[PDB]
Formats: structure tokens, sequence, C-alpha cells
């Protein structure tokens, strides 16, 4: 059973934040990493623009920066799983990431016999920049020295067990030492809170002076008996030059010169630490799972576990000795996983549990107010996902053969909990539709803040002019060129004058009356026309180019007319197409400049500056599609060079070659034009007059609409991130234009292939500046589960809030509650209160009086949409929302369950239309851990059993039960069968027989496996069981009674595996664009992937291609995708990467041809397979 | 009358997994009694095996007719704990409330060995000078088979569960096919009274430990029957021998008051010596979750807890029992450790509650 993996949505959970000189030593910028993605952001003066982004075949475990001896740029140190370490650096010649070095430290002798590593590779860099260190396996401290040929000295490994250095909590390089001094916070005799009465004060710190020349590392100073709950250590910069140790309930300042200074932060420090700790009066918090960065030498900001942002100031003498600590509850923000200071007054909080935030802090012994400047969207972690139909869809698209689908995800956590409504495709909100026969091309022109005045349509024999106002009315009387076709229509003179180019010449008019008309006869009719205010260029079918200029009158009266200016751009190579570009940015240099990009018959491409017509750029082989366009000294059908982003910041070059689309991002490099172009990867398929239609301010968004068989939207906002959103709910679009009207405020109009012109707008409430169009519904509470009720089109969302824990249940004697009595400084435990809300997709609001509050200490362990047997439906079944809850009173009390069946019923009302009705609500003997449906029956795991009930009226009648494993946390059923997932004992396949009323264990997998979630792989005439585990893997098992690999059909057999690199908790299946089902899933890092079952022969072909791609292509950080996709952290493979297969589309035509030659196949065969896999997965 | 329920901890850990990458994201469990719902099973804190040091006595379980308990074993799912006593009796206790459930006269002789196959289908048992008995999941015997004419001390299953090895008091280790009731091969390279035997989790080799002072530990090839090597780990009799699930480590417990750890690849030097007891060391149990943690029991009623990386003992109870501890069994989750001793009782031990004095 073979399949291909595809990444439909990249992860959005960030983990590391850094501030360094990535591009050059002049400007510093932000570098943020999340799992397999790395981003370089610049700051606008308030927005972060994505300056660069790179993907890895590996998960970044640690990130750091260093300034090497050459000092061209900063080098980046990236840790990867087990013991891989990569030094990388920006390549100015290719706008890419160049691998300086890659080091493997994966040897079993370094693991001391252990096979399971619970330690991540932790990298630290000495502040002076003389060496780096990486703690691996918690046992081996790798030291990479730096020169003060190769820029790196040979590394050497220090065995920390040479003292009794064990269980290292943290390590950090220190400031102010002449040798790299590394402080290590650890604990020789490990302890845990329950055993704190026997072992406490177990932590210790040891500072190591590293001499890299002699490889000598003595201990300069050490401290023992530090509080057991020490969490991390922060190096204090000059001139204070100490170490600040965080501990769950305490704060320490340590240094060689002064005895330690310890401060208790709450009451819980009493009886747990014998360390002398003075009490901080106005503070009552904890520092566990907190982040902190120095904003200056004297103050550092701390983001706590709950999002509280405090500012800590160090009080010093004249000789800089920390006398006291000063905290100040500055503000409250997101749950930060990372944090870094940028320019003075700016602080970045990176988060994977919420949207990352840029903050600006301003002062007013001195307090600081924090203000949110920018945010980076994040749909992770994706705890649970449901698929439903959107509430609003334009009538013209209803009754479509394909279903209109929409994803609703439980995203985030805690105060940053939310629902993410994802749609991949753009839906046009059609205001109205005109059916106009004969029109094949269109233009929209502003009449004389900017509202379009005229819509000019062209037809083989004529043209049509439409006045645009309160009504759109045909204009026959105007002085336009109504007779004959129109090849172009645009605006000149900053939207004061309008221009209409016809095959016989050019016409300059103002409003409805024409001011000027120049006949243009060059031996061939005019076939193309470009306009870059105030320059106009036209070209004929033979290849004659002409330029006109809009010149103001000498008396300043602003009367304008076109002036001929013949270009001296003669060449022996015939021009195919061209385009004009008005640069308001500063990239195009040799401040508004004018350029002409031109393609010729010999295959070359040229750029000329205007009006002197001077050559400044030349590419010898343009239609090949090289990955980097380099200056020197297949049918290129269309070309367009446009500026997008904030204030025309980023330039892009779109090229339409035969059945191929090319996107090029322009970047500065080095008489000649100091610009280069880098290819942008995409999956837009051109295979089946101007296909590229630029637009500005279509909904506050600037970009380009790409017409063709699969239309797309290309968007770049103030953030320099390219967005490619499909629009395929309507067929192939051949004509597009922007349109700002009083009835179509900031909108567009497009022609379909059935002759329908659609005046539409973009749907509001959706952010299109994201990988997928997304609507974020903040819940301010953890979203645990989401279910879609088909009959009512409403979502049931199970959420929770945190309250202070006040009582302790003591006996499962009789039920008794001890009231927790403490003092004011005590920090109460967090007690979860669960609720079930109804939310309507119409307004994405909660339905009033439709909220179910569950009992105290009652946790909702599962919530699914179930189809139970009912006699009121034609199908014999109807949908309910089923929930299983467990009342957890601690370990000493028996955990009793409860089943809760609800229905969403229609009631005479907007949001009042629907209401919750509790059809069933009964406490169960044993904890209710999972539930699903099977042939109209409700299957639920209770304790160590699984019961199958039938619902009749309002009562649940027990029909079957079976003994199961330790704890079943997930259950899903294909008709007649059931699949249950244990916490530790993998999956189990059961059968229910209606004749016997019995459950029979069909088979299972005896091997232990920490299953996260499970679902099905539905290939044609095949059934597989898809499992995710704790090691970020996917495995397809199968029940093959005749395979003999099973002892007697009782052993489930693994037939596919794949290291996705993320934890998957929610799957869902969709039909194929057969009998195949694409099994999509959402990851806990904010990403969406899919598994697509595939034929064996196509799998073999693409596997040969995959080996070719892994062996013949360079990969970031020097990693290798074959080893990245391997099992654990045995294997049968049978799952293609897809992310790796996409790079073949990124190769040039020559590279693709040579690669297919080495494989033994046709480039067209490879492209057919890849584009078909892309076509089948088009959903949402 | 006490009880411990693991479902709240499992539920809290399941709620943690969605928004916590690993243990560096888990919040701090305060050493306070109010933080009872923040507990998680061992798999919820792999960086702190200390949590699984179970020195908090919960419940003592004693049969109506008191007999020295020779073996204790949890059922694979952890539902019921079985105690095999000198009366030849299996006593089935509830795994959540530790109350008496059932009792069966399974053997006419003191049942010494009790093991569950890697697949949860079969339970194999053996008695003093007695026979090997197969047991379904429902505790119904399907096959009784004469294995040795003398006392069988222990048995262990092959990774595929198709075959199993038994060490007996005749100084031999016999290897049998499970589907049949046939004696495949004999291993006779010992002196007398082989008291412990263990099958490797992946590789095909079997370890045995006996009363012999010249050849205490011996390795064996199961299919071939050849003696791979001889390990002179102790001078007294080796009471227990267990291979870690990682396949690299070998743990032994002997009457010379010592536990020992060896690397299976290089046997020239002892990898580690666990010293800390008052008398002999009679029982050992590797933790099912934490790779380096294990428990031991001795001739005195003491039990101790050790970690592979640590020289000194990690914890334990000095007067846990009043007789010698014959058997130790971790609950499959790893939060309960049961001890079966010679004082006619079997006790249950759990992790210490945060805030305990």
């Amino acid at each position: 059973m073979y399949a291909v993996y595809k990444q439909a949505h990249p992860p959005t959970g960030l983990e590391f934040s850094m501030y360094c000189n990535f591009f050059n030593n002049s400007e510093r910028n932000l570098v943020v990493a999340g799992t397999s993605q790395l981003y370089v952001y610049r700051l606008n003066r308030e927005k972060l623009e994505l300056a660069a982004s790179f993907s890895f075949f590996g998960n970044v475990m640690s990130m750091a920066s260093v300034q090497l001896a050459g000092a061209k740029r900063d080098a980046l140190l990236l840790s990867f799983k087990d013991a891989k370490l990569s030094v990388v650096e920006y390549d100015p010649g290719t706008h890419d990431l160049k691998t300086l070095s890659l080091h493997y430290f994966e040897e079993p002798e370094l693991r001391d016999g252990f096979v399971q590593n619970v330690h991540t590779p932790r990298v630290r860099v000495d502040p002076d920049g003389r060496c780096a260190a990486m703690l691996v396996y918690g046992t081996r401290l790798v030291v990479l020295p730096f020169r003060r040929r190769s820029s790196f000295l040979p590394s050497y490994i220090i065995d920390v067990r040479a003292e009794k250095l064990l269980n290292i909590i943290d390590l950090q390089f220190l400031h102010g030492y002449y040798e790299p001094t590394l402080l290590i916070l650890f604990e020789p005799n490990q302890t845990w809170p329950g055993r704190v009465a026997v072992r406490q004060d177990t932590c210790s710190i040891v500072a190591i002076s590293l001499n890299i020349t002699q490889k000598v590392h003595p201990v300069i100073w050490s401290l023992t008996s530090l509080p057991f709950d020490c969490t991390q250590a922060l190096a204090v910069p000059k001139p204070i030059g100490g170490v600040v140790v965080f501990a769950v309930n305490s704060l320490l300042y340590l240094n060689q010169s002064v005895p330690p200074y310890g401060v208790a932060l709450n009451s819980l420090t009493t009886g747990t630490t014998a360390f002398p700790l003075r009490t901080q009066e106005g503070v009552r918090i904890t520092l566990d799972c907190a982040q902190a960065t120095f904003i200056s030498y004297d103050k550092m900001v701390i983001s706590l576990k709950g999002g509280e942002i405090y500012v800590l100031t160090l009080i010093t003498d004249g000789m800089r000795s920390v006398r006291a600590f000063h905290f100040d509850k500055a503000a409250a923000s997101v749950l930060t996983t990372s944090m870094v200071t940028m320019e003075p007054g700016y602080l970045f909080l990176g988060s994977r549990l919420g949207n990352s935030l840029l903050l600006k802090y301003t002062e007013k012994l001195a307090t600081y107010s924090f203000e949110v400047c920018d945010s980076i969207l994040n749909i992770g972690p994706c705890a649970n996902a449901a698929v439903g139909e959107p509430a609003f869809l334009s009538e013209e698209f209803q009754n479509s053969p394909e279903p209109d689908l929409e994803i609703v995800v439980c995203s985030g956590h805690g105060k940053n909990g939310a629902l993410s409504v994802l749609q991949k495709s753009i839906r046009p909100q059609v205001v109205t539709t005109f059916e106009l026969p004969g029109c094949y091309d269109m233009w929209t022109v502003i009449a004389p803040g900017r509202r379009h005045g005229f819509l000019i349509l062209s037809r083989e024999d004529s043209t049509m002019i439409l006045q645009t106002g309160q009504e759109i009315m045909e204009l026959d009387t105007s002085g336009f060129a109504t007779q004959g076709p129109t090849v172009f229509a645009g605006n000149i003179g900053d939207n004061r004058y309008i221009v209409q180019v016809s095959p016989l010449g050019i016409r300059l008019l103002e409003g409805v009356n024409q001011l000027h008309f120049i006949p243009v006869d060059l031996g061939a009719p005019i076939v193309q026309c470009a306009v870059a205010d105030p320059y106009v260029v036209i070209m004929s079918a033979e290849g004659h180019v002409t330029m006109f200029l809009l010149k103001s009158d000498s008396y300043g009266g602003r009367h304008h007319r076109l002036a001929l200016h013949k270009p001296p751009l003669h060449h022996q190579s015939k021009v195919i197409t061209l385009c004009l570009y008005r640069d308001l940015s500063g990239m195009f240099t040799t401040e508004p400049t004018h350029w002409c990009l031109l393609v010729r018959e010999n295959g070359t491409m040229e750029i000329y500056q205007l009006p002197d017509w001077r050559l400044v750029f030349l590419v010898k082989n343009f239609p090949v599609g090289q990955r980097v366009l380099v200056d020197s000294s297949p049918l290129v059908k269309e070309v367009l060079l446009v500026a997008l982003g904030s204030r025309q910041s980023r330039p892009y070059l779109l090229v339409h070659v035969d059945q191929e689309l090319l996107i090029y991002e322009a970047f500065p490099h080095d008489g000649n034009l100091k610009v280069r172009f880098k290819k942008v990867p995409h999956n837009i398929n051109f295979r089946e007059v101007a296909r590229f239609r630029y637009f500005e301010d279509i909904y506050g968004y600037s970009g380009v609409f790409i017409c063709g068989p699969s239309p797309h939207w290309l968007l770049v906002t103030g953030r320099g991130a390219l967005r490619l959103h499909p629009m395929a709910i309507d067929g192939p679009v051949d004509s597009f234009a922007p349109f700002h009207n009083v009835n179509c405020p900031r909108g567009f109009l497009y022609f379909n292939r059935q002759g329908e012109l659609r005046i539409s707008v973009l749907p509001a409430y959706l952010s299109y500046d994201a990988p997928w169009p997304v609507r974020k519904i903040p819940l301010r509470c953890t979203a645990h589960y989401v279910a879609y009720h088909v009959e009512s089109k409403v979502y049931a969302v199970a959420t929770s809030t945190n309250t202070p824990c006040a009582r302790i249940p003591r006996m499962t004697e009789e039920k008794e509650f001890e009231t927790i009595e403490r003092d004011e400084r005590y920090i109460h435990p967090q007690q979860e209160a669960f609720s079930i809300q109804l939310i309507s997709p119409v307004s994405w609001e909660a339905i009033p009086n439709a909220r179910i509050e569950l009992q105290e200490w009652e946790h909702v362990t599962c919530m699914k949409t179930v189809s139970l047997r009912s006699e009121e439906t034609v199908s014999g079944l109807k949908g309910y929302v089923a929930a299983g809850t467990c009342l957890m009173q601690g370990e000493e009390v028996t955990c009793r369950g409860r089943i809760l069946i609800m229905d969403v019923i229609e009631v005479v009302p907007p949001l009042t239309k629907n209401k919750f009705k509790v059809l069933y609500e009964k406490e169960q003997k044993g904890p209710v851990t999972a539930l699903c449906h099977c042939n109209g029956h409700l299957v639920s795991a209770i304790g160590q059993k699984i019961f199958l009930w039938s619902l009749r009226a309002s009562e649940l009648t027990g029909m079957a039960f079976i003994d199961t494993q330790l704890y079943i946390h997930q259950m899903i059923s294909v008709k007649n069968f059931i699949l249950a997932a244990d916490v530790m004992k993998s999956i189990s396949l059961l059968r229910y027989q209606e004749e016997s009323k019995t459950l029979s264990l069909v088979s299972r997998d005896a091997k232990p496996l920490e299953v996260y979630s499970v679902d099905f792989m539905v290939d044609n005439a095949q059934l597989g069981f898809l499992v995710s585990d704790r090691d970020r893997n996917l495995m397809v098992y199968m029940y093959l009674p005749e395979a003999k690999e099973s002892f007697g059909g009782m052993r489930l057999l693994r037939r596919a595996d794949f290291h996705v690199g993320a934890h998957v908790n929610t799957f869902w299946r969709t039909p194929c664009r057969e009998n195949k089902h694409i099994t999509w899933f959402a990851t806990l890092d904010g990403g969406i992937g899919l598994l697509l079952p595939m034929q064996e022969k196509t799998y073999r072909r693409l596997l040969m291609l995959q080996n070719a791609l892994t062996t013949m292509l360079p990969h970031h950080a020097g990693l290798n995708p074959r080893a990245f996709r391997m099992l654990h952290v045995n294997a049968v493979r049978n799952v293609l990467d897809g992310e790796l297969l996409n790079r073949y589309l990124y190769l040039s035509t020559m590279e693709r041809s040579e690669l297919a030659k080495k494989i033994g196949t046709t480039p067209d065969i490879i492209l057919d397979d890849l584009l078909e896999t892309d076509r089948v997965t088009a959903h949402f | 009358r006490k009880t411990i329920d693991y479902n709240p901890s499992v539920i809290k850990y399941l709620e943690n997994r969605i928004w916590q990458r690993d243990q560096r994201d888990m919040r701090a469990i305060q050493p306070d009694a109010g933080y009872y719902n923040d507990l998680v099973p061992p798999i919820g804190m792999l960086n702190n095996p200390m949590n699984a040091v179970t020195t908090k006595f919960v419940r003592t379980s004693t049969n109506k007719v008191k007999c020295p308990v020779f073996v204790v074993r949890w059922t694979p799912e952890g539902r019921r704990l079985v105690t095999g006593a000198s009366s030849g009796e299996f006593t089935l206790w509830n795994g959540l409330t530790f109350n008496f459930e059932t009792i069966l006269q399974a053997h006419d002789s003191p049942v010494r060995a009790m093991t569950w196959s890697h697949n949860d289908m079969w339970m194999l048992t053996a008695d003093h000078g007695g026979y090997v008995k197969y047991w379904q999941s429902n505790m119904n015997n399907v096959k009784m088979f004469q294995a040795h004419k003398e006392a069988i001390r222990e048995a262990s299953f092959s990774p595929t569960d198709n075959k199993f090895a038994t060490c007996s008091d005749d100084g031999t280790v016999r290897i049998w096919d499970f589907l049949r009731c046939h004696e495949e091969r004999i291993l006779r390279g010992h002196g007398a009274d082989v008291k412990c035997v263990d099958w490797h989790p992946t590789k095909g080799l079997v370890v045995s430990g006996s009363k012999d002072s010249q050849q205490p530990i011996k390795f064996w090839d199961p299919k071939t029957g050849q003696s791979l090597a001889t390990l002179h780990a102790h001078k007294n009799t080796v009471m227990e021998v267990k291979l870690n699930l990682n396949g690299n480590w070998l743990l032994t417990a002997s009457r010379d008051h010592l536990c020992k750890l060896f690397d299976i690849r290089n046997l020239k030097e002892e990898l580690q010596v666990f010293r800390g007891h008052k008398k002999e060391a009679t029982a050992v149990a590797w933790h099912p979750v934490h790779e380096g943690l294990f428990a031991s029991g001795g001739s005195d009623g003491s039990l101790l807890f050790w970690h592979v990386g640590v020289e000194k003992e990690v914890g334990g109870m000095e007067m846990a029992h009043e007789g010698m501890i014959w058997s130790l069994a971790w609950h499959p989750l790893g939060h309960i450790l049961c001890s079966g001793s010679n004082d006619h009782t079997s006790k249950f031990w759990t992790r210490n509650r945060p805030g305990d004095k």
C-alpha cells in the first residue's frame, strides 16, 4: 500500500528568536525559526517584512549566531535531531542559504548504551565569538573553536562526567572572561517534587574556563545546594557580569566576587529549600517555563508561564554589586516560546501557542509601557479539526459538482486559544453578473479619490465602453474608438489622461472626448502595448517597437500630448514580447526610474533604462527558466515586471512560457543593473490575451491575478511574503481587471469561459496575508474539541478555563473535600472548568443560551459528531454531538465517567435559530475515555472496557462490551469494524456482529507504540490504518489474514511508514477529484498535510525520481531528505516525500531534462505524474 | 482501604501533549498537596525518572490462607495482579483497588515461575519440581506439560513468543517450542541449580545464572545450543538476571549483597556495580518506561531503587517487608510497583504525593 505525502499548509508555530547581521554587517534583522522553517524579517518604520525564508529537511532544535573572522556576515548555528550541527550563511550571489559546514556527532559510544535520547542538542555561543558549544545527550559537550584557510578549528568533545556533572539543566557562556567561561546548571542527585522531603537543594552550578589551544577546562568556581527546582540561567552582560538563575519559586544572582543573592518569589519556597532567600514583597509569581531577555545591562524583561510580562531591574553599588531585585508587572501578552530584543525600544515575542508579537516598549525606578505593533498569525497547535460547509456562497457557484468545504481547527492554548477557519481557495463574492457575447479582453480606467470611470471591452470587430457609476451603462455617443477592436487601454498623467491603443494607432483622450490620436504604421499592426507613466511603448506582430512620451506644456498649464521618441534599440534578434516598469523602489540602480524588459527570438532577455534606452541587463538563456538570472556583458509568451509590497518595495518578474509559469523575486547584487532574480517555487499549473493582470488596492491588497486554466491570486502586503491562493470554484478565467465602484467598493471583475462577466468583491473577515485564507476567532480559552452538526450547520466546541484550585478531594471513607488553607503568598493550583458552546458559521459567534457547563473537576475527554439509528430519517440515522467526560479528583479517588448526548434543534428565533438539547446525560461506572459510532450504535471506551450501546428514545441500552488495554484514548470505525488506540499498546482492530451482539478482537499490534491519533487510509479496494506516534511518524498498518507474517491473522502488519516531523492529533478524509480518499491531517506545529494513496508503478517511477533528487541536489544546512524521512524519533517506506518532489518543478528545463535522462524517463512523464498528484489534492 | 487511580494522570498528560512539545514545556508540579491533578504517568516526564521511585506504601495484600509469595506478575493490561504462592495458588487482586478478586488452585506444587508472552495472549507458569502450564487470558488452563524432573526456577519468552527457555534445579536450561509441547534443545554447561534465566528482547541468545561459583552466569545460543560465553560476575549464587529492553545491558542480582550491570557487547569489565544493601539481593525489576531506572529487593525486607547513570542508590525502603523479597513487578504504566516476599504478604508501592513530609 503506497502513498505520497504533501504539505498543504506549512507549520506556523515559531520556537526560536534571534537578532543578528544576516544579510550584511550594516543592518541587523530578526531571525525566527519554527520546526522546519526559518525566517529573516526586517523592520519598517510598524511592520515586519519577510526578507528571506528557508525550509529544511529537519527540525531545528537550537539556533545561534556568531561573527567569524572574515566578518562578511554573521554565521548561523543550527542544531538538528540527535547530534547534527550545521553552520550556514546567507549567499549574496544566489539569495539563498549556503552551508559553511555540517558536523555529525552520532556515535553509540557517545550515548553510553542508552537508545532513547531525552536531551536535545543545545548550542551556546561565547559572547566574544571565540568558540561555540553544543551539549548532546546531556553527556558530551562539543566545542567548536573559531580562528582569531577554513574558518573553523577542529572540534573536540568534553565528557562532562569527569564534579559528577549529571542532569544538566542549562548552560550559558559568560561575559567578561579572557577565556570562554561556560556556566553549567545541573543537579548531581536528581529529585522530584513528591520526594522533595527526602531530597532537596540538589542543584549546582559549575563554571568552566575553556582553553581551546591546550584543550584544558578547569573549574574556576562552583556552587552546591542550590534549590532543587532551578529552571534556567541567564548570562548578565557587562559591566555587571553575573549570572541570574531562575527557579520555580526563587531568583538567584551569582558571581565570583560576591556571595550569592537569593530571593523567594512566593510562599511555596517554605520547607523546600534550605538556601537563604530574602522575601520580595510586591511579587508573587513563578519562573518555570518563562522566557527572559536583557533590554539593557540593568534591566531584563520576563514573559511568564501565563503571559505576564514583568521587568526586572538590578540594583548595584558603585562597584556594580547586585544589592536587590525590583520587579514590575509591566503588561500581559502571548504565551512566549521565544523572545529577543531588536532595535532600542522593540521586543519580539515568538510563540507557537499564539500569534507572535512585535512590541514597542517606552519608559514611563523606571517602568515601561508595552504596545503591540505587529503580529504573526499562527494556527497552531491544531488540537482538533472539523470540516464543514461555509455559510455564505455566491448563488452563481451553488449546485457545483464539487462540494464547498471549509476547515475549522482548535488552535492555540490558554488565553491564546482560538478557532482557525481555513479556506485554501478564494471565493468571489459576486455582486452581479452580465452576460456579454463577443468580449474577449477588458480594461478598467479611472475617469477624472480613485474610482474607475470606464470599462472598455474588446471584440474581434468592435469595442464597448461602459460608464461606471451608480449604474454601469453602455456609452455609444462618446469619442472612443467604438469601431474596431481595442488592443490596450490605460491611464497616463497620474490618472488624468486615458489612452486607447487600437491596431491602427494610439488615442489620447480625457474623459469621453478625445484630445489626440496618432496613427502608427510600421509595416505590421500593433499587437502589444505597455504603459509605465509617463512612457508608453507599443510593438507590432513583426517586432517593431515604438515609444511615446506624455510631455506637459511649456507654460505649465498641464495640457499634455503624446510625443514620438523613436528608440535606438536596433538588434539582429527579433523581439517577441516586452513590458515596462516604473520603479518607485531603490533596487533598480546602475527616486522614480523607468525600465523596459524585453525578450527576443535568440532566447536572450534584456533590460533597458529609459529614456536613453541604455542596456543594463542581459540573460543569455531566458526561456530555460534558470534558478538564478545572472547579468552578462521554448516560447516566451508573456512577461510582466511589477512592484508589490509596502510602497512598491519588492519587485517581481512573472514569465509565461509555453505551458509554464515562472516567478522571479528581484534582489540587490553588487554601469550594469545591480539586480539579480531568483526563482520562486510554486505548483501553479498552466497546462490545459494578457494572462498576468496587475492590481493595486483590490481590498487593501496589492498583487497580480494570474489567469489561465487554474487562476490564482498573487499577493504581497507590507510583509514581504508571497501568497498564491487558487480561485477554481469558477472555471478557467481568461480576463481580469480591478474595479472600484460605489456598488463594488474595492473589488474586481472577470470573464469566465462561458462568456459571463462577474462583478465581485473579496469576502471580508478573512485574512488573505497567510499561507491559506484564514479567519481567527479568539476564544480566550483552550479549545479542546470541535464537532460539526450536519443537520443544523453549527459547530459544538468543547473548551476550558482555569480557576484557582480551592479544595482537595480526599476519599473515593466517604467523599470529603479539604479546604486548602494557606497564606497570601501561596500560589494556588490551576483547576480546569469545561464548557460546551454552540457557534454559528454565519457570524462565527456563540449562540446565546446554548452553552453546557459541566461539573466541577469534570474533564471532557472526547467530543465527536455521531450518527445514531433513528426512525425519523430516510437513511435510518441522524446526527448528534456525543461527549465523554471523566471526573478526575486525583489519584486517590476513583475516576468515574459520564456520557453526554446532545442534539442541536431548530427553534423559532438569527443566532436564536438553534439551541442545545441534552438528550442523554448519565454518569458511567468507569472513566469515559473515547467514543465513536458504528452502524448507528454508540461505541465508547469506559475504563478498561469498550461498550457498544443502541440509543432508543432518551436512554442507552447496553448491547455489547469487550475487555481492552490500559487506556484507549481514540476510536474510529469503518462500517462493521472498529479501531481503538491505546496510550502505550498501539492499535487494536475489533469487529461487531449484529447477529451475535458481540465484539471480537480481530487483530492488533503487540509492539508498544505511543499512539497520538489514528484514522484510515482508503485506497481503491484496500483499507489501511493510519497511525501517528510520539516520534512524529506516520504508519499505515493493514489486516492481512493470508499474509502469514501475522502468526494467525492476529498480528497487524506495518505496510507503510514516514517521518512527517510533527505530532498529528487530528485526521480527516476527502474524496478524490477512483474510490480513493485523501487522508488530510493537521499538525501540532500549525501545519496541514495529506497522504494520497497511489499506484505501485507510479510509486516506483517517482521513487527513482526521489532518489535522484536526494542525491543530485543541494539541500539547506546540508541535510539529506532520505534520512530525514526515516522511521523513529524495520522501516517499510512506501510513502513519498512530495516536499522533495516539488524541487524538480524548481529545476530549469535543461536540469529537468538531464535529470530525466539519468532516471530513464521522460520529463513529460514526470511532470504528468507530479501535476496529477497536485490536481487530485485540490480541495477547500 | 486506600486506592490509586491512574486515569486522571493519563488524562492530564493527554491534555498536555497537544500544547507541550516535551518536558521543557511542562509546568512545574509544586511540592504541595493541592497540585494533585497535575500528576502525569512516567511517560509524561522522561527527563526525571525519580518520579517513579515508589517508596510510598499503599496497601498490603495477604491471602486468607497465608503462604510465602514466590512470584508476582501484572496482567498485560494491568487489570489484575497475580501472586503465585507456595500453596500452588494463583491469587488475583484488583489492580486499582488492591482488593481480593479471585483465587485458583493452579498448581499442586509451589509455583516459582510466572511470565506473560510479548503478545498478551499467553501466561506461562512453572512450579517447584513441577510442570509448565499454559494459561489463556481468562485464566483457563489449556496445556499442562512435564518440563523438568526437578525444580524450575524461572522461564522467559522469545521475542516472537514462538519459543521459551526454562532454567531448573538440575543445573540445566532447556529451550522449548511454544506452539507444540516439545523439548527443542538442552544446555547443560552449569554445575547445579540454575536459579534465573532471561531471553534477549531482539537478539537470539539466552542468559542463565545458577548456584555455581565457577560458572555463575552463562550465555547461550538458543537454536544452536552452544555456550557463547561465561561471566564470573559474583562469588555467591546469582539470584536474578535481566536484560534491559534496549538490548545493550545485562543486570544481575546475587547473594554477595551486590547488583551488577554489564555491557552485552563487551564483557571484559563490569560496566557498573550497584552496592547498597544489608544482606543479599534476591529480586530485580527493570522499569517499563524509564530506561535507566530499576528496583531491587533482598534477603532483608528492604527494597531499593537505582539508576544506571548513578553510582549510589537512588532510593528505597528499609523495612518494606519482614521476609526476603522474592519478586518485584512494575505496573505496565510504571506508577505502581508490587513486591512479593516470603513473609506471606505482597505489598503495593506508589509514587510520593507532592507535599508529603
